[PDB]
């Protein structure tokens, strides 16, 4: 999961 | 936004629906291409192709199972193209990247006629 | 093989598959989440979760145009779960985290409850 | 495109  | 994304979750779902199609699960359509047969699902052919896109957002040629592509295209091109919109990869080679380029060009595919482009004109 | 990988294919893709679902077209199921109804493809919901692939690999359910979901189930839990299935976005806040766990525990959606899980073990 |  990363902060798109 | 303030939402997280998952780096793979585009990818596993084009492998699932890969191995739907694998299984012939929920394919609701058949391209054919001279003697050679098909099966696939309308929504990712649609997802993958201006052809198709135009084609199934047709009121008619929505409710068809059939679809007939012209005489001209080659079934190997079609085979290796309906691999790539389901997996991104292409199976590019001396002798199939004329074929490959000419069946990319009638369905609107527009990288995969890019890289046929760029492959050809390195070995010219 | 000796393919070449086009690496934004898979997300192209789902973009696509999200535009069709925006537009309603070939969506061929609505799942009721009590007074809710939200439209989708089949093949997409099986793509990202264990209890849609479950139901419509079921030689009756397969067949159905609408599904129930248990009453205990958020509407907008799942309609957060429903973007994610398209876009790869998850719209995960302290006033939904708990529905959105809950909601991907039933539809079987493994890395969505692994983040949650996560997620609420850093605000213990 | 890549080699995958
Ligand atoms: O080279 C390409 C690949 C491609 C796909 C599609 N598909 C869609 N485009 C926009 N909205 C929707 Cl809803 C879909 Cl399905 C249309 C044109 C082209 N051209
Ligand atoms: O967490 C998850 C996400 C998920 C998706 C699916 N889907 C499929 N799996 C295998 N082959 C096929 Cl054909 C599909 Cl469609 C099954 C289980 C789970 N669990
Ligand atoms: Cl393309
Ligand atoms: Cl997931």
């Amino acid at each position: 999961w990363v902060i798109p | 936004d303030s939402c997280i994304q998952f780096t793979r979750h585009a990818s596993d779902v084009l492998l699932n629906l890969n191995r739907l199609r694998s299984r012939d699960i929920l394919t609701d359509v058949v391209i054919v291409v001279s003697r050679e047969q098909f099966r696939a699902h309308k929504t990712v052919l649609m997802a993958c192709s201006g052809l198709f896109y135009s084609i199934f957002t047709d009121q008619l040629k929505c409710n068809l199972s059939v679809i007939n592509l012209d005489p001209e295209i080659n079934p190997e091109g079609f085979c290796i193209l309906l691999d790539f919109m389901y997996t991104s990869r292409l199976n590019l080679r001396e002798g199939n990247i004329m074929a490959v380029m000419a069946t990319a060009m009638y369905l609107q595919m527009e990288h995969v006629v890019d890289t046929c482009r760029k492959f050809i004109k390195a070995s010219e």
